[PDB]
């Protein structure tokens, strides 16, 4: 089913000016089925590869192989985890030599936690760990050829992720404890997306909750599948038009900080009302350091009102609530922010995001299949200055 | 009934996560796209990536490992 093609110069360059024009650092993936007869890594292509991003002046970031525990699936061809370890070692030695004498190198790009996977994973980290600067894997919830509208809403399904999280943290702590870690390649199903569902308002329970898990769990990047292209859990439709999450992920970027903390609800129901908790980003113009954003997910069937704790109990909350514009329900492509459809301005232009300012010491609406974001002004969080 | 209490832990960051947290890929299949200049040339697409920067882009995929640079072809 995979056959070899090759690209261009011309092709490089179209990859890295979106990138740099756009304000987005480059991770390329390099070829690792090129192979010796001793079945070692042939660095001779990437050698061609980067001779010619070091000549355009190109700072870029590498990675070696996807997936490598699928290999004999895809390819007939059996790599070990010690084998790609030693793989990336010499690749490592290339970037040494090369203009970019820093330049980093993650990997290995491996699915998700299984026996087989983990144990990969495993002999890669004790051969090839000391060289690569965050360890990489992926994660997909379903297969999208058969994922239903249920999945996309159950708890039970976005729970599933905990685990792969902390398989994941346990391996990587038995071999290179410290190292930061990256999911490579994010989400909600695999074979493109599930038609239907996977470009919708319902696709963001999934991509919403992953962010939330991954920052709590200690997860450093999360890289979502994908900004464009022929999968319907691109975030960008082939029209150029943003689907639900785009904007549900634009929306995450300007109001959700660095600094992770935690929330939890009293009651300790605990699974279709999900609350993360960040100090708010601090490039937002809006707001001032000690402030906190709160984003929540309600997958129950009933609005939910939260409380806020003491001492954050009559403090100025900003609401920002999204919502699908009708007919389609869950299953719309567009989405409302406060109760306004959120489009371009023009080409270039995002239009801006206007929250709603709620009465100081009311409860926090949160309308049954939705989810908000809530920063709470003056809160003067110390942690967050 | 519907009101529910929260509590928060905020006394110091549990975690700290990068500035490019929430970052995106380009499949390598969309390379193989006889349109691939014309797609990554948009400028529509691109002030929309713009607006999730600082981000990661991570170009890779299955296709990844059935990719050959040719340092010849136009
Ligand atoms: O959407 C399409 O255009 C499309 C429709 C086809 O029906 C579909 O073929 S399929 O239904 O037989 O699968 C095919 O899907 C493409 C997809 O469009 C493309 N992404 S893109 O941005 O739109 O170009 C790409 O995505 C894959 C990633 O490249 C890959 O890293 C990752 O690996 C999956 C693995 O593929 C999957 N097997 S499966 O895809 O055949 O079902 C396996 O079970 O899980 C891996 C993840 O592992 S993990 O969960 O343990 O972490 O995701 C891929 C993905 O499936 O989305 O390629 C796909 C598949 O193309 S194909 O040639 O292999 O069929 O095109
Ligand atoms: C690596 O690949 C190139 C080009 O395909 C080939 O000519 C070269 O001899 C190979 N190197 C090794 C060490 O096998
Ligand atoms: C891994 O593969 C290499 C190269 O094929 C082989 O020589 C080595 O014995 C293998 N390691 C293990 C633990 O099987
Ligand atoms: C919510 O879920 C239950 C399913 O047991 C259903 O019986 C109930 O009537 C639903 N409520 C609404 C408001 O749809
Ligand atoms: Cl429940």
């Amino acid at each position: 089913k995979f056959k070899n093609s090759t690209y261009s110069r011309s092709s490089v360059d179209v990859l890295y000016t979106f990138a740099n024009c756009s304000g987005l650092d480059l991770i390329f993936g390099l070829n690792a089925l090129l192979r010796t007869a001793d079945l070692q890594w042939n660095s001779s292509n990437a050698q061609l590869l980067l001779d010619y991003c070091s000549s355009k002046g190109y700072n870029i970031s590498w990675e070696l192989g996807n997936e490598p525990n699928s290999f004999l699936k895809k390819a007939d061809i059996f790599i070990n985890g010690s084998q790609l370890g030693e793989d990336f070692i010499q690749l490592h030695k290339l970037l040494r030599k090369s203009t970019f004498k820093n330049a980093k190198l993650y990997g290995p790009d491996v699915g998700q936690p299984r026996r087989k996977t983990a144990k990969m994973l495993k002999s890669f980290l004790k051969a090839g760990g000391e060289v690569i600067d965050s360890v990489t894997w992926h994660h997909y919830y379903l297969n999208g050829r058969t994922a239903t509208r249920e999945d996309f809403l159950n708890p039970d399904v976005l729970d599933i992720f905990i685990s792969s999280v902390q398989k994941v943290f346990q391996v990587v702590e038995s071999t290179r404890p410290g190292k930061k870690v990256w999911l490579g390649e994010t989400s909600s199903a695999y074979g493109g997306g599930a038609p239907l569902l996977s470009d919708t308002f319902a696709a963001g329970f999934m991509w919403l909750d992953k962010l939330g898990l991954s920052a709590r769990m200690g997860i450093e990047v999360v890289m979502r599948q994908v900004f464009f292209g022929a999968g319907n859990y691109h975030l960008v439709d082939e029209n150029f038009d943003p689907l639900p999450d785009y904007w549900l992920s634009l929306l995450f970027k300007k109001l959700v900080g660095t600094k992770v903390l935690m929330a939890s609800v009293q009651g300790s129901k605990r699974r279709k009302l999900r609350v993360y908790l960040h100090c708010t980003n601090t490039d937002n113009p809006r707001y001032k350091e000690g402030d906190l954003t709160l984003y929540a997910i309600n997958l129950h069937n009933v609005t939910k009102y939260l409380r806020l704790p003491y001492p954050f109990s009559n403090k100025q909350v900003d609401k920002y609530l999204l919502r699908p514009l009708g007919p389609h329900g869950l299953l719309s492509k567009s989405v409302q922010l406060n109760g306004l459809t959120l489009k371009m301005v023009d080409d270039q232009t995002l239009p801006p995001l206007m929250e709603k300012p709620l009465r100081p010491g009311s409860s926090l609406g949160l309308p049954a299949f939705s989810y908000s974001f809530f920063v709470i002004r003056n809160a003067k969080v110390a942690a967050c200055i | 009934q519907d009101v529910v209490d929260l509590d928060f832990f905020t006394q110091e960051p549990l975690h700290l996560v990068s500035p490019s947290f929430l970052s995106v890929t380009i499949d390598a299949n969309l390379a193989t796209d006889p349109r691939f200049l014309i797609l990554l040339g948009s400028p529509k697409l691109r002030t929309l990536a713009r607006g999730l920067s600082p981000a990661y882009l991570r170009f890779g995929g299955t296709k990844t490992d059935f990719l050959i640079f040719d340092p010849k072809k136009e």
